[PDB]
């Protein structure tokens, strides 16, 4: 099938109500791997961090899996769009596509 | 027409191209309710922007969106920009190109994100980022020389010859009017008066703008300050309390001349101007000294030019006569350069287009302009 | 034949053609049917706004355009758009 990256679990499409919070996550299998989040093909989410968007990373020793989370709060119309999650590893590079929808 | 906005510490200047005086001048501050309020009838208004904040200054915890020419929080800036285009200006971003002014050796993120917000949040066909030293030069009307730019933010020096540039020769100086205000508040504490609040921080700055003046010589007045008759004046606060100052007010502007009071290794403004000239070639040095231009928020006090002229003439070679030009309303001179710069037809072709940003990326700012 | 009735108009009063000598000031008065809307001005070649070489005065629902730069090359057509409605007028130049 398709080539294997370190995302054991790819991010999933999410639905969120007005003024709420939504969490998206990606798992990486086992230095720590670097994770980038994108809006569209060439727009980086990390440079868009503020009240509306937050980034957080967590590590689970038992499964040797790193949990990467994208936090979106008080979501607005302007944030509706396609988001791409890219994870880089010591020997390989991989990416995934997911969408954020906010209405009302 | 065109829109020119000055951004970068303490104040936001908003206006229209074709005017030598902007429509909207207000501080770049955002106020949030420090204390929770338990009352009925208030809209709560959890967000204050502009001069409204100045009136409700005590309860509100003021936060500056821009620190040292760098913006800490991007959405606060958006509110400021929104406020300038819609409330005082009463104009649409769609209608005209927007000009922004930026200091030299400033970090890449400020140019890239600022353009990114203008391209994405405020949709416009094109925008351009200009540098204060070049605009002042055009205002001056000279194509060759060295420009000393000291104002809100960071003091910078940028020599130019016949339009060719010398990046190595450009020097950045960590002095500013805002820095003097911090010095001033620090100096007040020894006298028994303490200001540790952002709200009252402005009040000392207000004092500095009209009460402070430049002495012919710092050391002689300070010496004569032991018995101060006419060196002390009474200032009235909104509070109604009375403040009296003496040698304290004239020693504030002095710090630019003598950074040792601030606690920094770097030499004062006259030594730095000299250093910039030394880097440049001897052949072009001769018109550099006679073409010194002063502009900015902290250059307002009379006599600065007279002190600079004698200090530069003494330290510098006697080969060439030293001429310094410092005209009134120099505080808004940088903004003025921007409004005139946008006016020229040739300049309009030069603006960084939205199409270009999306096709190549934020990294093309350096590529398009020096 | 022409259509029976025009689409909803945003101008209460249509600016009317006026004549001016070269170097003589020119003022065009246009009124909109709705307040709170910004009115753009355009000349037979480029857009017109409150900038050097042009002068715009607006108050409430009244818009005034003043041109001091007007001369022999200003003969042509002036277009003014208030929101959804577009209206144009002819400027005559006297030699």
């Amino acid at each position: 099938d398709d080539p294997i990256g370190l995302f054991v679990m790819r991010p999933q499409d999410g639905e969120v109500t007005v003024g709420g919070s939504i969490t998206f996550s990606a798992r990486v299998a086992g230095k720590p791997p670097v994770v980038k989040w994108f809006k569209g093909k060439w727009v980086d989410l990390s440079s868009k961090v503020g009240q509306h968007l937050q980034l957080h990373d967590s590590y689970d020793r038992a499964s040797k899996v790193y949990l990467f989370e994208l936090h979106i709060t008080d979501a607005q119309p302007a944030f509706t769009g396609s988001y791409r999650c890219e994870v880089s590893t010591k020997d390989k590079f991989d990416c995934s596509n997911f969408n954020l929808t906010v209405h009302e | 027409a065109a829109l020119v906005i000055d951004n970068g510490s303490g104040m936001c200047k908003a206006g229209f191209a074709g005017d030598d005086a902007p429509r909207a001048v207000f501080p770049s501050i955002v106020g949030r309710p420090r204390h929770q309020g338990v009352m009925v009838g208030m809209g709560q208004k959890d967000s204050y922007v502009g001069d409204e904040a100045q009136s409700k200054r005590g309860i509100l915890t003021l936060k500056y969106p821009i620190e040292h020419g760098i913006v800490t929080n991007w959405d606060d800036m958006e509110k400021i920009w929104h406020h300038t285009f819609y409330n005082e200006l009463r104009v649409a971003p769609e209608e005209h190109p927007v000009l922004l002014t930026e200091a030299p050796l400033n970090p890449k993120a400020n140019r890239e994100k600022m353009t990114q917000i203008m391209f994405e949040t405020f949709n416009t066909p094109a925008m351009y980022v200009a540098i204060q030293a070049v605009l002042s030069l055009y205002a001056s009307g000279r194509t060759t020389g060295i420009v000393m730019d000291s104002g809100d933010g960071v003091t910078h020096t940028v020599p130019i010859y016949e339009g060719y540039a010398l990046p190595h020769a450009i020097l950045r100086l960590d002095l500013a009017g805002r820095d003097l205000t911090d010095y001033l508040m620090k100096i007040l504490t020894e006298r028994g008066y303490s200001f540790t609040t952002t709200a009252e921080r402005e009040i000392v700055r207000d004092i500095k703008e009209k009460l402070c003046y430049v002495a012919l010589d710092f050391e002689q007045e300070m010496a004569t300050a032991a018995s101060s008759s006419s060196l002390e004046k009474s200032y009235e606060l909104p509070d109604g309390q009375v403040i009296t100052i003496g040698n304290e007010r004239f020693r504030c502007p002095e710090a630019l001349f003598q950074p040792s009071f601030l606690g920094m290794e770097s030499c004062g403004i006259h030594e730095t101007t000299f250093n910039s000239i030394m880097k440049c070639d001897v052949d072009i040095r001769k018109d550099l000294y006679a073409n010194t231009v002063l502009s900015g928020g902290t250059t307002m006090y009379p006599g600065i030019a007279d002190r600079m002229q004698k200090e530069i003439t003494a330290l510098a070679p006697s080969t060439m006569k030293i001429k310094i030009i410092a005209p009134p309303e120099r505080k808004y001179s940088v903004w003025i350069g921007g409004s005139i710069l946008a006016s020229l037809s040739t300049f309009q072709q030069m603006w960084i287009s939205k199409q270009e940003y999306d096709e190549s990326g934020p990294s093309i700012v350096h590529r398009k302009c020096f | 034949p022409e259509p029976g009735k025009k689409p909803v108009s945003a101008f209460s009063k249509k600016p009317r053609s006026v004549e001016v000598a070269a170097g003589s000031p020119a003022v065009f008065e246009a009124e909109t049917e709705r307040a709170g809307v910004k009115v753009r001005w355009q000349r037979g070649g480029s857009d017109i706004s409150a900038s050097n070489k042009y002068g715009l005065a607006t108050e409430g629902t009244r818009h005034t355009l003043t041109v001091r730069e007007v001369g022999p090359a200003d003969q042509g057509s002036y277009a003014v758009i208030a929101g959804s409605s577009k209206v144009k007028f002819d400027l005559k130049v006297i030699e």
